[PDB]
RNA sequence: GUUUGACCUCAAAUCAGGUAGGAGUACCCGCUGAACUUAAGCAUAUCAAUAAGCGGAGGAAAAGAAACCAACCGGGAUUGCCUUAGUAACGGCGAGUGAAGCGGCAAAAGCUCAAAUUUGAAAUCUGGUACCUUCGGUGCCCGAGUUGUAAUUUGGAGAGGG
């Protein structure tokens, strides 16, 4: 029997990684945020889903219809940028962050984590990209985080940082132990 | 062949032991993927033992010959 | 008693001719370090402890053409700045005669280095540093190259000869030959106020 | 520029080679041996100068038992 | 050559150009002024001495004002729109002189102007309206 | 800015994530053909700085080279860079290679990532920061060492060093070995 | 006269274990103090050779150190 | 021309044929083949010292 | 200096006056192109390096950032008004400079400038 | 006479950028240490300075850099063996 | 959810349109590349970084705005001509090879990105369609893009405000 180049390609690669060794850095993904509290951290950000290019639009076409016959409050959205996100952090503006665990360059968001932690911003790893990408409109992001929550939802933003810290922070602080992919 | 290099040139005081510490489809690729001495080359090598113009120049030349020899 | 070692560097603007002076040197100095061409300088200092290099002998060079050779010792050592002008090395034929390599050396000094408080002070360092201790790592037993020193009209003269026995004894000059001027000279290693100028 | 200095440095440098075998030494002071444009009398002085510290030398280790003529059975490198 | 060969045999004519008397005689085209008293006869550096102009700033190589009054007579021969000017009226018929209370009118002044810049913009309403 | 993080990064090459990063690399290139096109750059700093841009009209390119060069000595001193590109230009010779960066080597084989633009696409052609690209003058930089890599080969580089190439060997030689004679000889 | 300085310890040239350098027909030549030499690879180097022939290798596995992140920014 | 002449190709006969050493061009069926080329001397050749 | 084959690349300037004939016409045709301003831009004296030659005061390329600073304009406008700038040269000499500011003092009274319309 | 007109590039040498600074040694800790790195402070836990100067200078060009490298080593050392 | 959908990678269309081969070849840009000949017979050397061959461009091409030249009361993109000069330098100082700063003149144009958040609004752009005042412009729509398209900026600074 045959099959495709590419799929044995893929397929070998999947058994290469879980076999590898990969040092500490490396595999600091995949100990992802348990379903719930990620389905819950999904739950909160869809409300801050940003406008899309329809919406705004729309916006804008009612807003000059307006003028043509003759104030509102700072907009609020979730802030997704990689190099926007970048450089919210390290400024101390950002109150959660959330990181793909399959971002095809892996050196691309490696110190990420790091220097979440370091700056001491609280940060999460959720599984696909593309869940983080369906939720702004783009088809990937990598990253999302917010900066400024509503009121109402400030609770609900700091309940949520505080779960989430017991529940990524403090059970994969040992992240840094013995390197993973020691499968035989 | 760069283990024998390796041993010839440890065995002169080039360099010590101080100097040298200073899946099965992938592994198959890993196997196949420095400096050589000719002398070491060579030491394995043996240890893997089990007219008228004609006229007139030639004329011409004996005359050149004759005066000159 | 006699435990010395002697640490030799390149200066930028090395030439051939001092390339050849500094090759024929650790022929005939078998203690001697050599390492690859350095520039600034206080580095030195470090490098002795590195090779434990009880001596250093930095070829200074402020020109392409012109050589200055430094002799000092790395931790509380006098500094002399020479400058050598006849940059004659075993490259010339004229020295056909041969010294066995490692081999120690007889040293002889002229009376005239006892006449000045310089001269006796520059005595010092040239007894030992020419020197090469006998039972060292790299050293030989017999004694087959002699080492001179002169000096007149206030430059000293270098100089060595082969030591050749017929069936006594006769001489044959050998090695690099070249004379050498005192420029400079700094209490410390390459460092403190200075003690004599010619 | 001072004795003051030369003496300092002297005395801090200076070692006991007197009280040591002239093997220890190596390093013999031609006496009256006090030396130029003729390029060939200062090259006989000089031979002279080097010929009475070989003497010296020479006789130092005839002092000793250790052989002073080469063996001529040692082929080691040569310079 | 081999393709002029041809050419020249073959039938289709050349392209004959002929420039070399235009190369030479070319006409002033950069200022009215100039052409009407530019005299091609003269050389560049003669006319523009003749004109007065500098032809060259720098030492020339080798040994060598009406106009300019024409030339000086040439130097002697934006409203704010509906909606800013609406705006500030509103700005002076609410707060009138009061640069710093319009400063900080988070209702009117949205965009946080400085003081200067209203009062400036307030004097050329002032000037361009009542 | 993350392309200083990802610039910092790539100089620790010899690190443990790097190193591995490349053993697998170079296993997935190794497994597909010699010249493959990628998706996406794998040093997106590095294309950055190199003149990328994310629009319509940029290519990235990967090609596989061999190592090495007395039968063999011979130098043969045509680049290893200077070979891949102009390989990828002839792949793609209706593109135009721009530059090349290093990404990853091997014992046996080097490999290198190629920018390429197409001069035909009307958002390079509109862009009047690329449109330079399309002069008819910039056909195939590669072919004729106009690269970065081409010209530092050509040791084209102000100052006494490069005297000899300062503005080509092959000119400079012409021009000194040709003899001058004016009507009124001097 | 003189100048601040410290009086640094002297330096012994001894020859360390390792230098770059080894240590020293009816004979063998002549060893040091002129006697006549009288005629008459470690397992560990051989293996070392081998190890290196496949970039066999101490413990590389050991947990990461967050010596910098530790400090959180202030 | 600095090609007058040169657009041609001969070669000497050797010696001894009875016939001069000046090179003769080659071929054959054309009547020129034979002929002398690259001489002052040949007709059409070149000739001596060109006016540069 | 004949160990070559020189003879196949002999140049000889046959074309001296033809090619001062075009020089004058391309020198012409920038003028009627340039007509209102000068040929050349107003450059700044300078003293020259290579002390054999130090005595000798020659052009240069353009004046410097301070040098136009002191004259009274900026160095952006200054390009538009034909003064050659220069980023790079360094002042060294008072001398110099107070003759570059006249210089450039008494170019800038010395030129007209129409209206930008 | 003398003039300093004006400054030059060269006069950007500044201070480090202490968010480079940052960087840099972010970098550090997530890098890790290269291969002949782990030899120097290997050698350092029990040798010190003496043989990771000789390694280091042996890698390296230069002494200069050597003993920078070594410099970085003991600041790395001193850090992850008290925070 | 024994399901449906997101992505990432890889396929095929006689899918809609573009791009490439090749020719010419004096000059231009790279690769490759000898001999005859010249020397103290000859390996260094000279012929030669040439002849021929290969690849890639236009009316010119390359290079071009210093990690330059210099040691001065310092010059300030590259290129071209006299001179520097048959000097420095190289070459069994052997035949011979052999430059460059400066000086005089032609021409003189500067610049564009990466790296600090548009973050109070991916504001960027290709493509398809209906029109028009069709070398292109407007509305509509799918898409490229957040693994970064718009604005500003390159130390000559530069950026947030009054």
């Amino acid at each position: 029997v045959k099959w495709p180049e590419y799929v044995r390609v893929q397929r070998q690669k999947k058994i290469l990684s879980i076999r590898l060794k990969v040092p500490p850095t490396i595999a600091q993904f995949q100990y992802t945020l348990d379903r719930n509290t990620a389905a819950e951290t999904f739950k909160l950000f869809n409300k801050y889903r940003p406008e899309t290019a329809a919406e705004k639009k729309e916006r804008l076409t009612k807003e000059a219809a307006a003028v043509a016959e003759g104030a509102s409050p700072k907009p609020y959205a979730v802030k997704y940028g990689l190099n926007h996100v970048v450089a919210l952090i390290e400024n101390k503006k950002a109150k959660l962050v959330l990181i793909a665990n399959d971002v095809d360059p892996i050196e691309l968001v490696v110190f990420l984590p790091a220097l979440c932690k370091k700056m001491g911003v609280p940060y999460a790893i959720v599984k696909g990209k593309a869940r983080l990408g369906t939720l702004v409109n783009q088809k990937t992001s990598a990253v999302a985080a917010l900066t400024e929550v509503r009121a109402e939802d400030e609770a609900a933003l700091a309940k949520l940082v505080s779960t989430i810290d017991a529940n990524f922070a403090d059970k994969y602080d040992e992240v840094k132990k013995h390197w993973g992919g020691g499968i035989l | 062949v760069e283990a024998m290099t390796l041993a010839h040139q440890l065995a002169l005081g080039q360099k010590n032991k101080h100097d040298l510490v200073d899946p099965d489809w992938f592994l198959e690729d890993e196997k196949e993927h420095k400096p050589i001495t000719k002398e070491a080359a060579m030491a394995i090598k043996e240890k893997i033992k089990a007219d008228g113009v004609m006229k007139n120049e030639q004329r011409a030349l004996r005359r050149i010959a004759k005066k000159h020899h | 008693m006699n435990k010395q070692r002697t640490l030799l560097i390149s200066s930028r603007g090395v030439n051939y001719r001092h390339r050849h002076l500094i090759q024929d040197l650790s022929g005939l100095l078998p203690h001697s370090r050599k390492e690859p061409k350095l520039d600034t300088l206080q580095q030195l200092n470090e490098i002795a402890e590195l090779y434990n290099c009880n001596n250093v002998l930095f070829f200074e060079a402020r020109k392409h053409q012109d050589l200055y050779l430094w002799l000092s010792k790395p931790p509380n050592g006098p500094t002399i700045k020479f400058y050598i002008q006849n940059l004659h090395t075993m490259d010339e034929l004229n020295f056909t005669g041969n010294c066995l390599k490692g081999s120690r050396p007889v040293l002889s000094f002229d009376q005239r280095f006892e006449s000045s408080p310089h001269y006796q002070l520059i005595k010092e360092l040239l007894v030992h540093n020419f020197g090469v201790p006998p039972n060292a790592r790299k050293s030989k037993p017999f004694i087959d190259h002699v080492m001179s020193f002169s000096i007149v009209d206030d430059k000293i003269w270098v100089r060595t000869y082969e030591i050749s026995h017929s069936t006594d004894i006769s001489l044959v000059e050998i090695g690099p030959r070249f004379v050498m001027t005192v420029i400079l000279i700094l209490e410390g290693s390459f460092g403190g106020p200075k003690i004599y100028e010619n | 520029n001072n004795t003051k200095a030369m003496k300092h440095a002297l005395e801090r440098v200076q070692l006991p080679w007197k009280k040591h075998s002239f093997q220890e030494h190596q390093s013999v002071t031609s006496e009256t041996n006090t030396d130029i444009y003729d390029d060939t009398e200062r090259e006989l002085a000089f031979y002279k100068q080097s010929l009475d510290a070989v003497l010296v030398a020479r006789d130092e280790l005839k002092r000793l038992k250790v052989p002073f003529k080469r063996p001529l059975d040692y082929f080691a490198e040569m310079v | 050559s081999v393709r002029k060969r041809k050419m020249n045999r073959s039938s289709v004519g050349k392209a004959t150009r002929r420039n070399k008397d235009k190369q030479r005689k070319i006409n002033i085209q950069s200022n009215p002024i100039i052409a009407a008293n530019w005299d091609y006869s003269l050389t560049m550096a003669q006319n523009y001495k003749k004109l007065g102009l500098r032809a060259k700033l720098q030492t020339p190589a080798g040994g060598k004002e009406t106009e300019v009054v024409k030339k000086l007579e040439e130097l002697a021969s934006r409203s704010q729109s509906e909606r800013e000017e609406e705006w500030l009226e509103k700005l002076y018929k609410k707060h009138g002189d009061d640069y710093k209370k319009m400063f900080f009118d988070k209702k009117l002044n949205i965009y946080q102007q400085s003081e200067g810049d209203l009062k400036r913009r307030l004097l050329r309403w002032k000037k361009r309206n009542g | 800015g993350a392309y200083k993080y990802l610039e910092e990064l790539q100089r620790k090459k010899q690190s443990d994530v790097l190193r591995f990063l490349q053993r697998v690399r170079v296993w997935e290139y190794r497994q597909k053909n010699v010249i493959h096109r990628a998706a996406r750059p794998t040093r997106p700093d590095k294309a950055r700085r190199l003149g990328y841009k994310a629009k319509q009209g940029f290519v990235i390119y990967r090609v596989r080279v061999r190592r090495g060069n007395g039968v063999n000595e011979l130098k043969y001193q045509r680049s290893l860079r200077a070979t891949a590109e102009e390989r990828v230009g002839r792949r793609a010779a209706n593109l135009r290679v721009l530059n090349s960066y290093w990404v990853n080597q091997d014992s046996t084989y080097k490999y290198f990532e190629v920018i390429l633009v197409d001069p035909q696409h009307k958002a390079i052609r509109r862009d009047a920061r690329y449109n330079w690209i399309c002069d008819p003058v910039h056909k195939h930089r590669e072919a004729r060492g106009l690269t970065a890599t081409g010209k530092k080969s050509r040791g084209i580089n102000k100052g006494h060093k490069f005297n000899n190439t300062k503005a080509g060997r092959r000119k400079t030689w012409k021009r000194q070995n040709t003899l001058s004679l004016w009507r009124y000889r001097k | 006269d003189g100048s601040d300085r410290i009086i640094k310890p002297e330096i012994n040239p001894v020859y360390d274990s390792d230098d770059s350098d080894a240590e020293t027909m009816p004979h063998i030549g002549y060893d040091i103090n002129g006697k006549r030499i009288m005629r008459p690879l470690t397992k560990e180097e051989l293996e070392l050779i081998s190890k290196i022939q496949r970039n066999e290798q101490i413990n590389p596995y050991e947990p990461l150190i967050d010596w910098f992140t530790r400090h959180e920014e202030v | 021309s600095e090609k007058a002449g040169h657009q041609t190709s001969a070669e000497s006969w050797g010696t001894g044929r009875a016939v001069a050493r000046i090179p003769r061009v080659g071929g054959g069926g054309t009547g020129r083949s034979g002929q002398g080329a690259f001489g002052n001397m040949c007709r059409g050749g070149r000739m001596f010292a060109p006016t540069k | 200096h004949f160990r070559k084959h020189w003879q196949e690349r002999v140049k000889v300037h046959f074309d001296q006056a033809g090619k001062k004939v075009s020089r004058r016409n391309a020198r012409a045709t920038r003028a009627a192109k340039i007509a209102p301003r000068p040929l050349d831009l107003l450059r700044p004296v300078v003293r020259a390096p290579t002390v054999k030659y130090n005595r000798k005061v020659r052009a240069g390329r353009g004046f410097t950032l301070a040098e136009v600073k002191a004259a009274g304009l900026t160095a952006a406008y200054a390009r538009t008004i034909g003064i050659a700038v220069d980023h790079r040269r360094q002042n060294r000499n008072q001398e110099i400079f107070d003759a570059n500011v006249q210089r450039l003092k008494e170019y800038q009274s010395k030129i007209i400038v129409f209206p930008r319309n | 006479t003398s003039m300093t007109p004006a400054p030059k590039i060269s006069y950007k040498k500044g201070a480090a950028s202490n968010r480079t600074k940052f960087v840099r040694s972010l970098v550090r800790e997530i890098a890790g240490l290269s291969p002949y790195e782990r030899r120097l402070i290997d050698l350092i836990r029990n040798s010190g300075e003496k043989r990771a100067r000789k390694v280091a200078k042996k890698r390296l060009g230069s002494f200069t850099r050597a003993k920078a490298k070594v410099e970085e080593m003991n600041n790395i050392i001193a850090a992850s063996r008290r925070h």
